[PDB]
């Protein structure tokens, strides 16, 4: 019997309820290395297959394997930090740039076109400048919109410069010449060399800088998920190149608003492309700013270090600047038979007070390896290849005094086959299971976990029980009594698109964090079960995801004569099929909306 | 038994072409993606047992060849027993290689008197097929003008067809000793098992060793053993694919019945009988007899 | 340092030519012909950075294979490299030429830099620009295209620090007031507040809250860039022995300087060299640092011993004992007291009637 | 520490490595250590990415042209490190040299390995080459058992030998020269270079010699001579440890004491005459001197200098005015320069008294007494600085 087995999609999207339904096809079957299993259109292919932390060959699934679904084909978002230490120097010689987009962007893309992925890659160079003006009066009005001001009083911009919006290619490699051009004419392009109208401008530094905002403009970027929903990419990861060794001055807000929208869905990736790992937690958060130290466990950290030489690897900076008796004696070791007593109590040793405190404790009895905290943490290339998605599983669950202490129970019941009237060709009309089935996918989609018929069903503080018993269908909602009420923040940056030189628009948008028990489940209940309502779809709060197609006139010559070279587009006369004939149309529009009625003739 | 063979030869007549396609098992399609030779690629051949051929695989390039006769000049010509000079015949620099090749023979005789030349004229599928003969004889009238100084012959060969494994089986024919004894034991067991030809190659590269063909051998053919070498060795890379090794080959046609068995550890011999009558079990184990007294011939021994 | 850049390449139907050098013929056809083994090398030695002592010369190198299709045969084989005096150091240079080495590589796999004739000839103003302004400044920044700009910088190559034990006493050479602490590790400004020239080890790691590990990675690290140097402990009960190198403070004028701007007490007078090399010369095994103060009084009146025994300690001009009876003959007794707890006395006290280990003055 | 020694061979029948201890592959590193007869003679010194490959090659006068003994080094050690191990390789290689001139010993060994853990005993050139590489890797004395095959010192040192005379006169071959085996058996502890030079019939200049390649290969050391006068200190690289292997070989070769307390007898700095007590008898005070020369020969003693530096007839008043008027005014404001006798014996010994010649080097050169010189420096204890140090000298001589 497997304890973990993994299966890895590719070139297709698959929701949370599809994965838990081909985790109900593989409950009781056999699975080996390689296997190629399909389920209602679901493929999927099992990677790796694991007995007791061992990778083997062949297994059995019984109920007890947990399941892991990669994804090979994912919305990846890339974010590269431009800040100041991107164009200093290492121990090795090499620029912190160089070092980043030569080590670590390219060995990405090879192993990406080793393991064959095809990823929709979106990726973003963020920075942030500081202005010395000491007023608002002294930037221009056409871009003063983009510029804020610090708590201490400074003044900066946020600086987006997009150069691939959501292209999909192989061969990446491609990709890195265009990132190398855009290293040259980068300090041109946020104002640091004295654009006209505005004060002097100083990148800022990697810990002084917007990265709790890009990871909220990611995080805005995946909450809008189902507006323009393809069929052929299924993960999401937000990924965040820094050339600082990892600590960082935040804001307390903005942390807890972070913090809070990955509670609901985890997507935040973030790697360091410098090095030099320092010598305490690595993960830190200076609060008040943008010490009070914060450690998040939630960002997955990894170090790159690309390639050197013969010596001891160094972790700390190195900076040069521009330009009477025998009490001293028994206070030097203060704060910092009896010789087999004394012997036998070190002996008892197998943490520096704590080991003196009990020398002096045990005496009056019987008269440099690294530490696992700061231990070297190499590039996670599983999180970066092949992203793995939320699990469907969960095992907390909160005792009775916890759900009665924190929680308010409320209950709901749907009777069936009276109250449920959705009708397949007449036929059946969606029995209890059906609807069970559905009631837990639709849970599952949302974002809901499984906690390990009757199932527990938990998102962040809300936990759902949908039980079916005797042709009876109850859900219970579990809402706490104190709710994380969280406020917004107004966010104003400077964006340049993907194919715009060095025009930055001035754009704004808001973080918010959404409310999980604020969602309608009983009009989505009554959507599922009953059929006469489905107006449904057109309430915004219930999140149904949408796609949109335009039927266009298929004007093959001009394009074709377009694509074999013409210089002038402008071949296309005065309407789209102007003449040829005005009844063949017609006659070919006729026939795909027969085609859509699915009649044949 | 160390035979140390020299492989030299202007810069692209194709010595790594001919090193990787009779010993290192290459295709001449595989050849194309050979890189350039820097300095010597000195190999180590394990050819019919205690015989060891030292082949150097000399680079063809100018300032390669220059420091070879200088500086490398006791190191490289001392001890030579085969002397490989390529000709390329499509090269436009002919007379710039016949004065190398002077060059080459001068330091070969000062430094190893007694030694064998080849000269293998390369490339002469890129010849049309009615001027590849009158233009060969063309050089092989000069370079035996030429190497009057040591024992001397000219081959033409090409990678494309079956004159590669004629001149490599000429060229390692020299080097086994005792090749009378090896004639004469095919010569017997050719009149005592009533075979019209007897062929023994070897085991890896599959060049012809010896020979024997009786006046009742029905084949024409002139070329045929280096045929039957490259129809052997296409088998045996065909068995390689498959991950399995070729073992026994029996063929019963109209007129003939050819064998194709393991006769030491490291011979393969071919016996063609031209009487119908005699069958395939007479013969496979006919063979069998002579196997049995090689061994007990060798093991006392 | 560097004396000629050289760029190497392997022709068809030539073998390894000199294509460009920078002061006209300075590599011979001896030189080249004597080391063109190691220049453009077999495949088992490509992507290496091999560099060899010639004749008189130190030939720096890292040849490039890239084995494509397109190529004259099927790859490049080129080499870019430095030549230098053979008595040179040449340990920082190897970095600069493999990073020239891969600009190198990505120019070619990017805008084919070495394959077209019309960018081999940019190799000479690129190669006189490396020498001039590697050998003067150490330091280039030289754009060659729209995206590409070589960025190289000289490494001073410090050697290995030493193994920095819990005992040890981190003392500062390099002023702290000349650094901008704002941009420090943030470990180590943890711990430079806390080192001084007296505090131990693990005194610093329980003062601060920094662990023991992570203070001995940090103050060997401070080590590596030369920033602070070891001492042992100071206490008043120590015995000092002077080294052979006690003269060679009155055969060099720098350490007599430094000795009279660091021996002598804040606010007094510059001391005599008498009195610092008496003190020096009076310590003798057997007698502590208080039986020092007790015999010379008027030497230690602008002398302060604790900076003395510091600078006698850092610059090697006196040695310690230190006595060593776990009570193994491994450890001393800086090393009990600093992993059990006592003091010297204490453990003198356990320690003098020892009937099984007798006490060695290592 | 080298990584590894390499032995390449070169000639007509191609680059062959013929030895690596330690067990890049052997063809590739036959291919890389071989060199030209161009280059023979000079020093190899050759770094392929982080090993460096130190070596001399040597033209062999046999398929056999070169040969060279390579050591394959860590590329962080210091050029000392280089030179020293170039100068190791050197002299290795004239060494093969001359055995392939006398017997043919080279090529017969290369046979040897071209007809092949079981190679170290059938080969005495493996054998030579680990024991150069276990000499190498420590730093204790390890014998070399190679070939003899043939700056600083002062005649007052004397010549101790690490091992048994009788296994070095064992050691040495038929066509040894005299003055080596006259050197090894005239020497002792006791009698200096000076006596070595005038009771071995030889001149010093070629005892010199003879000592400088006798501590080259780890067959002696240069030491003071045992007096009772000689104050002993404990070194500070010595080991006290009761595991360890030189407290191992004391208890074997002497079981009546042990390690760590006789060196903890020689914590304190005290001489050869404290130690003598009128109740210990005669034979433990020799065997005292045995246990003294057996850690003299493990280096495991210092020996403590008396050090006097200097501070503030007619060729005394020329001595006394060749220094500065300063210092004479302070020699002169002294009343013990107004005996005629000590003003000359301080002006004789004025480029003595800078602190880089002890006391011993003074009574010997002069052919004085101690008692004169403490004297000397009792009449003028208000200008001269006493101190007691080890002598720099000694660590010179080492085994390289
Ligand atoms: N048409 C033809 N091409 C050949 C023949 N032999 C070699 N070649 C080609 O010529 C090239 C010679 O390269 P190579 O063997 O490495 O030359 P080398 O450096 O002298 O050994 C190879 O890529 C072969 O594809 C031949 O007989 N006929
Ligand atoms: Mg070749």
């Amino acid at each position: 019997t497997l304890d973990l087995v993994e299966l890895t999609f590719k070139d297709q999207y698959i929701g949370r309820g599809d994965m838990w339904r081909l985790k109900k096809s593989l409950v009781s079957t056999c699975a080996y290395i390689t296997q190629k299993v399909e389920f209602a259109g679901i493929r999927a292919q099992a990677g790796e297959l694991w007995v007791k932390n061992e990778k083997v060959m062949c297994g059995y699934i019984s109920e007890d394997t947990r399941v892991v679904f990669r994804s090979t084909s994912a919305m990846v978002y890339i974010f590269i930090q431009m800040s100041c230490e991107m164009w200093d120097f290492d121990i090795y010689g090499d620029l912190y740039f160089e070092k980043a987009v030569n080590g670590f962007l390219a060995d990405l893309f090879t192993k990406w076109k080793e393991k064959n992925c095809s990823h929709e890659v979106t990726v973003v160079l963020f920075s942030r400048t500081f202005y010395d003006a000491k007023s608002v009066d002294e930037f221009p009005e056409i871009n003063r919109a983009s510029i804020r001001q610090d708590h201490k009083g400074r003044f900066y911009e946020d600086f987006y410069k997009v150069v691939v919006q959501n292209e999909r290619r192989e061969e990446w490699t491609s990709l890195l010449v265009t990132i190398k051009k855009l290293f040259i004419q980068y300090p041109v392009l946020v104002r640091l060399e004295q654009a006209e109208g505005f004060p002097q401008g100083d990148n800022s530094t990697s810990a002084q800088g917007n990265y709790l905002e890009a990871i909220n403009l990611s995080f805005n970027v995946f909450d809008k998920h189902y507006i323009n929903r393809n069929f052929d990419r299924t993960g999401q990861m937000s990924v965040v190149i820094t050339p600082g060794v990892g600590v960082f001055e935040v804001d307390r807000l903005l942390m807890i608003l972070t913090k809070q929208r990955m509670i609901d869905n985890g997507i935040g990736v973030d790697l360091v492309c410098m090095g030099e790992q320092p010598l305490h937690a690595v993960p830190l958060f200076k609060l008040h700013n943008r010490d009070d130290y914060n450690i998040p466990h939630w960002i997955n950290h990894s170090f790159y270090t690309s390639k050197s030489q013969l010596f001891c690897n160094s972790f700390t900076p190195r900076i040069k600047l521009a330009g009477d008796y025998d009490a001293y004696d028994a206070q030097v070791f203060r704060l910092p038979e009896a010789i087999q007593i004394h012997h036998q109590t070190r002996q008892n040793m197998a943490l520096l007070e704590l080991a003196y405190h009990e020398a002096a404790g045990r005496h009056s009895n019987s008269p440099p390896v690294v530490p696992g905290f700061c231990c070297t943490v190499g590039v996670d290339w599983k999180s970066l290849t092949t992203p793995a998605c939320l699990p469907l599983t969960t095992d907390y669950f909160p005792d009775r005094q916890g759900l009665q202490n924190d929680y308010t129970e409320g209950c709901a019941d749907l009777l069936p086959e009276a109250d449920i009237d959705r009708r397949d060709e007449d036929g059946v009309q969606m029995t209890a299971q059906q609807v069970f089935e559905e009631f837990i996918c639709q849970r599952l989609m949302q974002g809901y976990q499984i906690i390990v018929d009757q199932y527990w069903l938990s998102m962040g503080r809300t936990f759902h029980k949908v039980t079916l018993k005797d042709k009876m269908i109850t859900v219970t909602r579990y809402l706490p009594k104190y709710p994380y009420e969280s406020a917004q923040i107004h966010y104003t940056y400077s964006l340049c698109p993907s194919h715009s030189d060095s025009e930055f628009v001035s754009c704004w948008v808001e973080f918010s964090h959404e409310r999980l028990e604020e969602y309608k489940w009983n009009y989505l209940d009554q959507y599922i079960c009953s059929a006469g309502s489905e107006d449904f779809s057109l309430i915004e709060s219930l999140k149904f995801w949408r796609t949109r197609f335009l039927l266009l006139p298929a004007c093959v010559t001009a394009t074709k004569r377009i694509t074999e070279g013409e210089a002038h587009c402008d071949i296309y006369g005065d309407r789209p099929r102007a003449d040829e004939d005005e009844w063949q149309l017609l006659d070919g529009f006729v026939r795909f909306v027969e085609g859509l009625n699915r009649i044949r003739r | 038994m160390r035979k140390k063979v020299l492989l030299m030869g202007r810069s692209g007549s194709g010595k790594s072409s001919m090193r990787s396609i009779v010993f290192s098992n290459y295709v001449a399609k595989d050849t194309r993606r050979l890189g350039a030779t820097i300095d010597i690629e000195h190999s180590h051949v394990r050819f019919l047992g205690n015989l060891v051929l030292n082949l150097w695989d000399c680079g063809g390039q100018e300032a390669f060849m220059e420091n070879y006769l200088s500086a490398q000049r006791d190191h490289i010509f001392r001890n030579v027993q085969v002397l490989i000079y390529v000709f390329d015949v499509e090269s436009r620099e002919f007379e710039r290689d016949l004065v190398t090749f002077r060059n080459c023979l001068e330091a070969t005789v000062a430094n190893s008197p007694q030694a064998r030349v080849f000269c293998l004229i390369h490339k002469m599928d890129l010849v049309q097929e009615d001027l590849r003969d009158l233009v060969f004889e063309e050089r092989k009238a000069i370079l035996l003008e030429t190497s009057k100084d040591l024992e001397t012959t000219c081959l033409a060969t090409s990678i494309w067809d079956e004159t590669l494994f004629k001149a490599w089986s000429a060229i390692v024919y020299t080097l086994i000793p005792n090749t009378p004894t090896l004639e004469s034991h095919l010569r017997e067991f050719a009149k005592a098992a009533e075979a019209a030809e007897v062929i023994l190659f070897e085991r890896t590269t599959f060049l012809v060793i010896s020979s024997y063909s009786s006046e009742s051998n029905p084949a024409t053919d002139a070329h045929r053993f280096e045929k039957i070498s490259n129809i052997v060795k296409q088998f045996k890379l065909s068995c390689s694919k498959m991950q399995a090794q070729f073992t026994t080959f029996e063929l019963r046609g109209g007129n003939f019945s050819a064998f194709i068995v393991p006769y030491t550890e490291d011979t393969y011999i071919l016996v063609v009988i031209a009487d119908p009558e005699i069958e395939s079990a007479v013969t496979l184990m006919n063979i069998q007899s002579a196997r049995r007294f090689i061994e007990a011939s060798k093991s006392a021994s | 340092r560097i004396e000629c850049i050289f760029f190497s390449e392997f022709h068809p139907t030539l073998g390894p030519k000199i294509t460009y050098q920078v002061p006209e013929d300075f590599i011979s056809r001896e030189l080249f012909d004597t080391v063109q083994v190691y220049i453009i090398t077999k495949p088992e030695l490509q992507n290496k950075l091999i560099t060899v002592t010639a004749m008189e010369k130190k030939l720096i190198g890292c040849p490039v294979c890239i084995e494509h299709k397109k190529y004259s045969r099927n790859a490049l084989l080129f080499n870019l490299g430095f030549v230098c005096d053979a008595q040179a150091k040449t340990c920082a240079l190897e970095p600069i030429v493999k990073k020239l080495a891969g600009y190198l590589t990505t120019l070619e796999l990017e805008s084919s830099f070495v394959s077209m004739e019309e960018s081999k000839q940019k190799l000479v103003p690129i190669m006189t620009i490396l020498l001039e302004e590697l050998n003067a400044s150490g330091r280039c920044t030289l754009p060659i295209d729209e995206s590409n700009t070589i960025h190289l910088k000289v490494i001073e190559q410090r050697p290995d620090p030493p193994v920095a034990q819990e005992y040890d006493v981190p003392v500062f050479t390099k002023d702290k007031e000349d650094f901008f602490n704002s941009q420090w590790d943030l470990t180590t400004q943890q711990i430079l507040p806390y080192i001084d020239g007296f505090r131990h080890i693990q005194k610093i790691s329980a003062e601060a809250d920094v662990e023991l590990n992570l203070v001995r990675i940090a103050i060997q690290n401070l080590l590596y860039y030369g920033v602070v140097t070891l001492v042992s402990i100071l206490q008043y009960s120590n015995v000092y022995c002077p080294t052979p190198k006690v003269q060679d403070l009155v055969d060099d004028k720098s350490l007599q300087e430094a000795c009279l701007s660091y021996v002598t007490k804040q606010g007094h007078k510059r001391a005599s060299l008498r009195d610092v090399f008496q003190l020096y010369c009076s310590l003798s095994p057997g007698t502590t640092v208080r039986d020092l103060i007790g015999r010379h009084p008027q030497q230690l009146q602008h002398v302060d011993e604790r900076k003395l025994i510091q600078f006698g300690l850092m610059k090697n001009l006196i040695r310690r004992l230190q006595k060593y009876p776990l009570y193994t003959g491994c450890h001393s007794y800086d090393e009990i007291c600093c992993k059990t707890g006592m003091s010297y006395h204490e453990l003198d006290e356990r320690l003098e009637n020892d009937p099984n280990i007798i006490i060695c003055w290592k | 520490s080298p990584i590894s020694v390499i032995l390449v061979s070169s000639g007509s029948r191609g680059n062959k490595l013929l030895f690596r201890y330690p067990f890049f592959s052997d063809v590739i590193l036959a291919t890389i250590l071989a060199t030209k007869s161009e280059m023979c003679g000079q020093k190899f010194e050759l770094k392929i990415d982080n090993v460096r490959f130190v070596g001399h090659p040597t033209l062999l006068q046999p398929t056999m042209i070169l040969f060279n003994v390579v050591f394959a080094l860590r590329a962080n050690a210091d050029p000392s490190v280089i030179n020293c191990l170039h100068n190791l390789s050197r002299r290795i290689a004239t060494v093969l040299q001359h055995e392939e001139r006398r017997c043919q010993y080279l090529t017969r060994e290369a046979k040897l390995i071209l007809a092949l853990h079981h190679i170290l005993p059938k080969c005495k050139l493996a054998r030579d080459l680990k024991e150069a590489y276990d000499s190498l890797c420590t730093s204790g004395v390890v014998r070399l058992h190679i070939n003899s095959w043939l700056k600083a010192i002062r005649p007052y040192h004397a010549l101790l030998l690490l091992s048994d005379e009788k296994s070095l006169l064992g050691e040495l071959p038929i066509d040894c020269s005299p003055a080596l085996v006259r050197v090894i058996k005239t020497t002792s502890a006791v009698k200096n270079l000076q006596q070595l030079a005038q009771d071995a019939d030889l001149a010093l200049l070629q005892v010199f010699q003879l000592a400088a390649h006798l501590v080259y290969w780890g067959k002696a050391i240069i030491i003071y001579p045992l007096c009772e006068n000689n104050v002993y200190m404990l070194s500070p690289n010595a080991s006290v440890c009761l595991y360890s292997p030189l407290a191992e070989q004391f208890s074997h070769q002497f079981p009546s004491h042990d390690l760590p307390s006789v060196l903890a007898k020689f914590s304190l700095p005290v001489s050869l005459s404290e130690f003598r007590n009128p109740l210990a008898p005669a034979v433990q005070e020799t065997q005292l001197i045995q246990m003294v020369v057996w850690m003299l020969q493990r280096r495991l003693l210092i020996q403590l200098h008396t050090y006097v530096c200097l501070m503030a007839q007619r060729m005394t008043e020329n001595l006394l005015a060749s220094l500065s008027e300063h210092e004479r005014a302070a020699i002169l404001s002294v009343p013990a320069a107004q005996n005629p006798e000590d003003l000359r014996m301080f002006a004789r010994l004025l480029h003595y008294f800078r602190g880089r010649h002890h006391l011993e080097e003074i009574m010997y050169n002069e052919n004085t007494r101690r008692s004169q010189l403490l004297m000397l420096f009792d009449k003028f204890r208000s200008v001269l600085v006493v101190t007691t140090h080890e002598d720099p000298v000694i660590a010179v001589f080492q085994a390289l």
